[PDB]
Parts: C-alpha cells; structure tokens; sequence
C-alpha cells in the first residue's frame, strides 16, 4: 500500500538530490580555486549522499513493491549492507569534520590557515573513510539471505541473533548520532557565541555595517544545518533502533513499525537531498564558482 | 507466518 | 617661452609626414590574402612547481630550456621537452618582475621592486648558481631586461629610463632618456642594434643602442603599453595596452600598420609575441585567455585554451615550435 | 648523463619547492603604504637607491612580513599590483598636518578603489595623534579653515571616551577618522573592510593592533572560503 | 630649458628618413609567405616532428 | 674545488677497509658522487654511484654486496665501506664527482685517489689500438667501438673520452660524444656513428701525451675502454 505514495513523495527527493549533488561534485571538481583548498570536505560529502542516494531509494522503491523475492545473491546482499552502511557513516563524519575544521577556521583564524594542506584533507578523508567501511563490518557480518521452506522466495535480514544485532545497532547509533550530535551541536554553539562577541572597544547599534546582518545570517545557518542533522539521522537510528528491539511481531506493531519506517525514509533521503543546499549553495562563494563554470560553457 | 506485511530496515 | 611653439610645430610637420606616407594600409593590401584559418593549440605541457603568480618567462636560444620567475621569490629553469626543472634559483628580493636567459645560455637576469637588476651565473664550477652580479643605479622599480650579450643586458624600470649595463665592470654603458611614464617592456631588435620599449605614457619608442637616442616614438596606444615585440626580421614590432588594442608600427613608415581589437575584448593585454614566420600574433589578456590574432588580416586566428587567472606572460621559442604562457595561476603553459 | 638522474634532481628540487611553500603559507605579507610625512618611517623602527625594505616582526608567534616600498616613483598604479594577495595594506597618515590631510585622503581613495586591491583590507593608522592634540589644544590651526564640514560634526554618543582628553581633541580626531570611513563604506563592497586606528608612531600597541585586525581579516576569509557567510 | 632639449630630438625625428605604407606592408606580406613553410605553429608539423608530442 | 681521498695502505685479504673523500671548494651536496678504480697498470673501472640526496646507488657486480656507498652531505664527505678485500680489489680508488641535468658534463673533475694493496650483460667498450707512436704537431685519431650502439632514442650519445697523464688522475675531455668539456682546448674533437667513435687532436702537444679512455655511459654499470697510451 505504501509503494504508490512513497514512491511520490521520493522522486521529488531523488531528483533534487540527485542533481544537486551532482553539480556541486561537478562545479569542485572541474573549476580550479575550487580543486586547491579544502572543498574535499565538501566533495566526499556530496558522493556520499549521491551514493546513499542511489544505493537505497531505486533499490528501496523496488524492494517496497517486489518485497518478497530478493534480486541478488549472498555477495550481493554482502555488498548492499556494506555499501549502504559505509556511505552512511561517511556522510556523517563528512560532516562532522566540516564542522571541527569550520570551529577551527572561526575560533583560530590563524591556525587554519597555516595548517590547511591538501595532504592534510586527503589524510583526513582517508581516516573518514576507512573508519566508515570498518564500522561497516559487523552489520555485513551478521547479515545474510533467508528462505521459507515447504513450497522463489529470499531475502537478506539479519541471521545472527538480533541479541547482538541490538547491541550493534546501540553503540553504532550512539558513536554516529549522539557523539557527531553533541559535537557538531557544541563546536556550532562555540562557533555562534565567537561571531557573536563584539570586536568594538565601545557598542554600537544599528550601524549599517555588513557585520551585523552577516553575523545575524551566519548564526542562522548554523542552526538550520545543526536542526537539519538532528531531525534527518534521528529517524534513521530510530527505524533500526526499533526493529532491533522487536522479538516478535503482530499487525498493530508491524503497521506502526512500517509508518515509522517510511517517515524516516523521508527524512533520510531528504538528508542528502538538503546537505547539497545548505553546504554549498546557499553559499556565496560556491554560487561564484557555479556561476564562473556556466560562464565558461 | 506473518498474515501482515513488514518492511526491513535499511542498512 | 618660444620652444614650446617650436615643439608643436615640429609634432605637426612629424603627423603631416605620416599622413603623406599613409596613402595604403595593411588591410587594403591584404585583402585577398589566404586567411590563417581556425588554430587549435592543446595544451602540450603544462611545468607546475611555482608557489606564487608567475610574472615573466624567456626561452633559451636553444628552444628547450625556459627560465620562469615568480613573486615568490623563485626562478626556475625548465626542461621544457622533459618537464624536468633544471634549476631553482632562490632571489634575494621576492617582488620580480622580469627575468631574462641569456643568448648563450650561461647566465640569467632578473629585478623588480628592488630597482637592482641580478645576473645569475649558471656555468658554476662550484655547481651552485651564484650572483654573478647585481646591477645597481636605476630608481624605480626594474621591468623589464634582455641580454644583448654575456657582457651586456639592456634594462628598463619605473625610473622612466632604459639602461645598457655592462657587466663586467656593472656600470651603465649608456642610459635611455625621454620616456615619461614608467617603462613596462623592452624588446631587442634581432640584429641587436635596435631596441624598442613602451611606457605608461602611452607611447613607443626606437632606441639605437651604440648611438644612445630614440630615433621614433609611436603614440596610437590610448593607455599604458604593457607590452612589446619586434616582427621576426626587425622592420615591424607589435605593442600591447591596458586599452585593450594590441597595434602593429613599421620603423620605416614611422606609424601604425594595424589595430588588433574586438568589441568583445576589453580586457587589457599583458604580453605580445609573434611567431617564427611573423604571421601569427599571440597576446595574453588579463582575461584568462591568450588570443591569437592573424597578423596581416586582423582576423581572431583562435584563442588559447584557458588559464585559471591573468595571463602575465608568453613567449615563443626561437623555432617557433611552441608558445609557452605563464599566468598569475602558478603554472606555465606550452602550446603547440 | 641518464634521464633518470635528471628527474632525481627536478624531484629534489619539488622537495625543496614544497618546504619553501610551507614557509610561504605560514607568513603574513603587509604592504605599508603612507606619505613620507607620516610616521610610517618610524613605525617600522618599533617592529621586531634600493626599492623595497621588507620589514620583519611576530606576533603570538604568528609571521609578519611587512613591505615598506620606498625609492619608488610617486606614481603607484603598475607595481601596486604585485601586491594583490596580500593579507592587509598598512596605510599610514599624519592627522595632525591639516594642509595634506586632503592629499591623504585622495591616496587612501585612489588605494581603495584600485582595481586589483579590489578584495584586500586596509588597516589605517591615523598616526601622530599626540601632535594633533598640541595643535588643538594651540589652537593657532584649526581643521575648521580646510573642512568646513567640521564647523557643524559633532562627536557621536557612540564615540569612546576612553582617554578622557579634551572634548576637542576627540571631536576633531573622529571626525578625521569619518574622513576615511565614509570612503572606505561608499565604495567599499563586502569584499574588503577599513580598519582605522588612533597611534602614534612611538606606540608599542602598533603590533598587537596589526595583529588583531590581521586576525580579524583571516577570520572574515575563512568565514567565506569555508561557506560559512 | 628642458623644452630646448625636446625639439632638439623632435628635430632629429623629424629628420628621419621616410617610405611609403605600401611598400612595409608588403614586405611584412612577402616576408610572411617566404617563412610561411617554417612556422610549426602557422602549419602544424606532423607529430613526428613535433618535440611535444 | 678539490677531492682529496684518504685511506688505503696495506690491508691482508678478507679484511675491511673505508675509504674517504673530503670535498672542498664545490656544493658537494648537489653532486652524484663515483668511485673509479684503477688496477696497477691497468685501465679505469667504474666501483660505485650515490646520487645526490642518496637517493639512487649503484655498485659493480664485481664489488655489490662486498662493498657500501655512503655520502655525509654537512660534513662534504664520501665514504667508500669495503667488507671483504681481495687480490682483485688492489687498486687506486678514485674520487668523482657527476652532476646530472640537461647539458651538465658529469665526471668533470676526479680526486688524487688513493692506493689500497693487498696482500655479464653490460655493453663492453674496446679500443683496439693499444697505444700510438705519435709526434708533436700531429693530427691524431683514437678509435673506439662499443657491443651496443651508445646513440638513446632521445638524440643523445651517452660516450665520454678522459685523459690520465703520467701520475695524475684522469681529466675529462668530451662528456658526449660531440661536447667538448670546460677548459679543454680545441684541438679535441669528437665524432661517431653511436657504435663507432672518435677522438681528434688537431695539433698534439706534449702536453696531451697520456692514456686516453673512452667511458659509456648509456646505462650502468659505466664500462670503460681498455684506453689507448699516447707517447713519443
């Protein structure tokens, strides 16, 4: 029943998404002050909402409709959790070290600037990413594909006790929501108070300097991209936190089960659909390069 | 058997 | 009191000579001329390592080796076949301007803000590069030099003057006088009697080098001349202008043969050269963009691929193989 | 002589090139501009026919390098642009002399709206203010014959009273400083800011102010280069 | 006084002597085609010849 | 500029010897570094190669394993670390310095050497000619011929001609088959077919008279020519 509307209500997010990730890899990846500083950052955080983009929504569209047979064999359904899981916990330390270099650039101006390195983003890409496929693991190992006997029909779930798959699910909702949460949560808070204070020896309001208005935009900003990871990857531990925790099921908690999962599917994928705008473009100088790469085609 | 239909979650 | 007339009647009867010279121009004889057609240049080579803008670059003679100089404080001298950088010579004075490689290729020169000129001594025994010496006297910043030989290089400089410096003893064999405005390119004519340089007041000049005077001065350009180049066999030399008009002078006919501009370029032009034959005229824009320009027809023969910021620099080797061009993104460029 | 042998040389010399980029990036370049009457000659001397003199000096182990450009011609619009990509130009003017004051006003005018300093921020020193106060506080020469403008300002109640010197002295020095700022603000997008200051030139603070405003102009870059604004 | 020394060159630039447009031109032209063949920028030259590639 | 080489002596077979090369008067560190030996009356023979910056070493099969290269760029010394000497390593070990980038002339300059007593795929070069019978005022010809033609793909002819005169170390004439090296006179010249070469004194001297040997230098190990004796 849910396959029509769901399938609604994603194309939007898969088209928007889509596009808008592709073009912010595309806008870094061809103009020049673009490829020099540190927008690597911002360049593995898009491919890793592309990706996850890509990944779940075509897949999870047709798994919502066909959800009874499963298209792939136990490799398939080995690299489908890998993949998955990977791209996730990429995304979010992605952000998480947008956030720490961005604390860094405001509350130690001078640091940033003599310690930005280009070997110094790809050591730190690299740690994200390799951190992420190992943290993959153990939600590949314990899944694998199911069967029902006495006559196809298969599907991957997890097959080692959801004992442990609880705890699996616990400590790795814990390090990537509540510990990225509370971090980028108080670097921002830090980040807000330091533009906040003011350099002038005596006060002044009013006062139609740039600073005022700039400093009023920039505290908003952070507290849309703070609320916009809080209520994105919130449902997304949710969905996982509540199927972990259920032993047996019966048609009033599957049904509420099922709505919890295509609400957080919408705000999932409206993650990667949002990350692209609120990091990129609705910056100046990301608007500057766009424009810059139109101009020279 | 599950007279009910029940989605997975994403991982 | 009097001279001033004098002066005036004197521009007078020199715009009247022109004139009587003028009765054709390029175009008209070139009309039916075979048009260069659309260039293509790829980009070749492309010699990274500068750390800050590039602003000068000069061929060796022997059209392989290539000195670059950066405001980073840095020549280097590539391999352009190879990409190899031969040398790095760290500067005393960060702020360059020029740099120039000697005909025979066993010195090179560079200046800029510091107004001293310094001659680097490639051919070391010790295997170092040593300041062979450093070239003093000029006030204002020094933009531009060129070797006429081991013993002799002419320098230009925001003094507003031009200096032949020999270098044995580093004393001015001769200084050039009558520019009024900071001179920001020189050129040697090829039988290296002559050389010609542009200044910011808008204007040309021919001086002889043993004889010490300006014989000519060309004033089409309505801005600052950033560049200078003499045509292949030294009769003609293109001119380069913040007015974004490149402009093409006869030393013969004393007056401009051709403009080179198009609405679409205001850019102002940084560097013009010509190509071994003379029928291409490259000129690099503050636009990121070197454009070729058909000598004789005028026309926009092509446009060199993009630079990622002002074009500061380019120069073609002396067999006209390829056309090396620097700009302020750090990287010089070889087309071909 | 094998090729391999030269590519060992060019990786060599890459090696050194990238240990010189290190100390390139981790400096701060300051071009000091101002007319040879104002004090930026001895502004020099309290950091710690040749054409350029870089001065060199550190501030919470932060590297300074600033470029006091001098044995120039007076005309400034060619090699003004090897300075583009500095970090702040220093520009220095002596409050006290009424009669160039105007002068200084055109320079700072013709340096703002330069097309290549079109993105850098200038830290003005209205410098020599104690010889301002003396002649005030004289009063044998009054701003009011030069700015007739001054006959009517009148010192904000935003203005700082710190110092606590005659109302006079600080009416006619901030209405010096309005001087710049209205410059600085009618032509002055978001891309670069002004950041006046009040110094003499035997002043020790001189330092310390480069270096916060300095810190304040890295800040405002970052704040754009990391997408923040 | 300086005036003086400025018609003084004035003079000797006006001494110059003169040829008519038509004829640089068209040496700028016959010199153009002359060296046209040897120009590997003018005529791309095959990419054996070529020392770039 | 000097190379002053130190060690040596008398040292019984299987035992371990380091030679020393103090450098003076010349940026040692930019300089590749050679060991050249010398048997008793016999020809030159390539030992050992450090780059500068060590990044690269190279050894004769005759000596790797057996001996150890070693450069102490502050110090402006090189060190040759020989483990186990025989009767085949009694020789006079040369100092050489060997700068590489387009147009540079490595082997340019060679140290005194020092004496040290004891108690199979590589181009072989070959100078037929064993010696001349030669007087002043002659224009010379010494021939050379190398297994594998010397002439590399990009132009350049790797062979180098080098002068010993009695009791000293050799001296380098030509550093390619064409160049003539600094302070060489022009009555050298060079000339080949990238298998065959060379040598032309236009006018000996009695200056010129000594050992000329022919060195390739297309790949290692560098092999010299068994040289060809100049006298009168």
């Amino acid at each position: 029943h849910f396959f029509l509307p769901v399938s609604v209500v994603y194309v939007p997010i898969f088209v928007v998404g889509v596009i808008g990730n592709v073009l912010v890899c595309l806008v870094i990846l061809q103009h020049q002050a673009m490829k020099t500083p540190t927008n690597y950052y911002l360049f593995s955080l898009a491919v890793s909402d592309l990706l996850v983009l890509l990944l779940g929504m075509p897949l999870e569209v047709y798994e919502m409709w066909r959800n009874y047979p499963f298209l792939f064999g136990p490799v398939g359904c080995y690299f489908k959790t890998a993949l998955f899981e990977t791209v996730c916990f990429a995304s979010i330390l992605s952000i998480t070290t947008v956030s720490v270099e961005r604390y860094v650039a405001i509350l130690h101006p001078f640091r940033a600037k003599l310690q930005s390195t280009r070997r110094r983003a790809l050591r730190i890409l690299g740690i994200v990413w390799g951190f992420s496929v190992l943290f993959s693991l153990p939600n590949t190992s314990i899944h694998g594909i199911k069967f029902h006997y006495f006559p196809g029909s298969a599907t991957c779930t997890v097959i080692k006790p959801m004992w442990i798959y609880n705890f699996i699910i616990q400590v790795t909702s814990f390090l990537f929501y509540l510990l990225p949460m509370t971090v980028i949560s108080v670097l921002y808070y830090l980040m807000a108070l330091r533009l906040k204070k003011d350099k002038s020896l005596e006060a002044d309001e009013g006062n139609a300097n740039i600073q005022r208005p700039c400093r009023k935009s920039v505290n908003k900003m952070l507290f849309v991209l703070v609320l916009v990871f809080a209520i994105c990857w919130a449902p997304f531990h949710i969905d996982r936190l509540f199927f972990s925790f259920v032993e047996e099921w019966s048609e009033s908690l599957a049904a509420v089960f099922n709505l919890v999962h295509v609400v957080s599917g919408v705000f999932f994928y409206l993650s990667s659909a949002v990350n692209p705008i609120i990091y990129n473009l609705l910056s100046r100088r990301f608007q500057a390069a766009f424009q810059n790469v139109i101009s020279s085609f | 058997g599950r007279p009910f239909f029940l989605f997975r979650p994403r991982n | 009191d009097q001279l001033r007339q004098e002066a005036e009647q004197l521009k007078n009867q020199i715009r009247d000579a022109r004139k009587a010279c003028a009765d054709a121009t390029l175009s008209q004889i070139t009309n039916n001329i075979d048009p260069v057609g659309r260039i293509q240049m790829r980009t070749r080579r492309t010699l990274r390592g500068h750390l800050a803008k590039i602003y000068a670059m000069h061929w060796g003679t022997d059209s392989r080796l290539l000195v670059s100089a950066s405001q980073d404080g840095k020549l280097i001298i590539w391999d352009s076949y190879t990409t190899n950088k031969v040398h790095a010579i760290p500067l005393r004075s960060s702020w360059v301007m020029t740099c120039a490689y000697a005909p025979s290729g066993n010195y090179v020169a560079c200046g800029g803000l510091d107004n001293i000129c310094s001659i680097y001594n490639l051919k070391t025994r010790e295997g170092n590069v040593r300041v062979s010496r450093e070239l003093a006297g000029h006030t204002g910043y020094l933009s531009c030099c060129r070797f006429l030989d081991d013993n002799q290089i002419v320098t230009s400089s925001g003094d507003t003057t031009c200096a032949l410096w020999d270098i044995e003893t580093g004393q001015q064999t001769t200084t050039f006088t009558g520019h009024t405005g900071d001179v920001m390119s020189l050129s040697l004519a090829p039988d290296t009697r002559l050389f010609v340089s542009g200044a910011c007041d808008a204007s040309a000049k021919l001086w002889d080098v043993r004889e010490g005077m300006c014989r000519q001065t060309f004033t089409g350009h309505e801005s600052d001349i950033n560049a200078i180049c003499f045509f292949p066999n030294g009769n003609a030399f293109a001119t380069g202008s913040d007015d974004a008009t490149c402009r093409l002078f006869d030393l013969r006919a004393d007056q401009e043969l051709m403009t080179y501009s198009h609405d679409n370029i205001i850019c102002g032009i940084t560097s013009v050269s010509f190509s071994k034959s003379g029928r291409l005229l490259l000129a690099g824009y503050d636009d990121f963009n070197c454009n070729v320009w058909d000598a004789l027809k005028a026309d926009r023969a092509g446009v060199l691929a993009g630079h990622d910021n002002r074009v500061s620099c380019l120069g073609v080797t002396d067999d006209g193989m390829a056309v090396a061009t620097g700009s302020w993104d750090s990287f010089l460029k070889i087309w071909n | 002589a094998e090729d391999k042998a030269a590519v060992e040389r060019s990786k060599m010399i890459e090696k050194q090139l990238q240990k010189d980029k290190q100390v390139y990036r981790r400096t701060l370049r300051l071009l000091l501009l101002g007319a040879d009457n104002s004090g930026k000659s001895t502004i020099v001397k309290q950091m710690r026919t040749s054409g350029i003199f870089e001065t060199k000096f550190q501030v919470d182990k932060v590297n300074f390098h600033m470029f006091d450009v001098g044995a120039q011609r007076d005309e400034r619009r060619k090699w003004i642009q090897c300075f583009n990509d500095v970090t702040a130009i220093i520009f220095v003017v002596d409050s006290s002399d009424y009669n160039r004051l105007q002068e200084a006003l055109n320079d700072f005018k013709s340096i703002w709206n330069n097309r290549w300093l079109r993105t850098i921020s200038v830290i003005l020193f209205l410098n020599k203010q104690d010889l301002l106060a003396e002649k005030v506080l004289a009063g044998k020469s009054k701003i009011e014959d030069y700015f007739p403008e001054f006959a009517r300002y009148t010192t904000p109640e935003d203005a700082t009273p710190e110092p606590g010197e005659d109302p006079r002295v600080t009416r006619a020095k901030y209405f010096i400083r309005k001087e710049f700022v209205d410059i600085s603000t009618a032509s002055g997008d978001g891309r670069h800011i002004c950041y006046p200051h009040f110094t003499c030139s035997v002043d020790t603070e001189n330092a310390r102010r480069i270096f916060n405003d300095c810190k304040d102009i890295i800040l405002q870059m970052n704040l754009r280069e990391y997408n923040l604004v | 006084a300086q005036a003086r020394k400025l018609v003084e060159q004035l003079k000797m630039e006006a001494n110059i002597d003169r040829i008519k447009v038509s004829k640089a031109a068209a040496d700028l032209m016959a010199y153009c085609e002359a060296h046209a063949k040897e120009d590997p920028l003018l005529t791309p030259v095959p990419a054996s010849e070529n020392p770039f590639r | 500029v000097q190379l002053v080489e130190s060690g040596g002596g008398l040292v019984q077979p299987g035992g371990s010897r380091k030679l020393s090369c103090s450098a003076s008067g010349f940026a040692f560190s930019s300089f590749g570094m050679h060991w050249v030996r010398q048997a008793p009356e016999k020809g030159l023979e390539w030992v050992a190669y450090i780059s500068s910056g060590s990044g690269t070493i190279y050894y004769a099969d005759t000596v790797k394993g057996r001996f150890t290269i070693s450069r102490d760029d502050p110090k402006n010394t090189l060190f040759l670390q020989m483990t186990s000497l025989r009767s085949e390593d009694t020789a006079m070990y040369y100092c050489v310095r060997s700068i590489y980038y387009y147009g540079s002339s490595p082997f340019d300059f060679w140290g005194q050497g020092t004496t040290l007593t004891v108690s199979s795929s590589d181009i072989v070069m070959t100078q037929a000619t064993s010696s001349v019978p030669v007087t002043p005022g002659e224009s010379v010809s010494i021939s050379c011929r190398s297994s594998k033609s010397l002439l590399h793909s990009n132009g350049n002819t790797y062979l180098y001609w080098f002068l010993q005169r009695p009791g000293q170390s050799p001296q380098l004439l030509i550093y390619r088959m064409s160049n003539l090296a600094s302070g060489v006179p022009d009555r050298f010249s060079g000339s080949g077919s990238g298998t065959a070469f060379t040598l032309t004194i236009s006018r000996l001297e009695a200056e010129d008279v000594g050992v000329y040997y022919c060195m390739q230098h297309l790949e290692y190990p560098l092999t010299f020519g068994a040289g060809t004796k100049l006298e009168l």
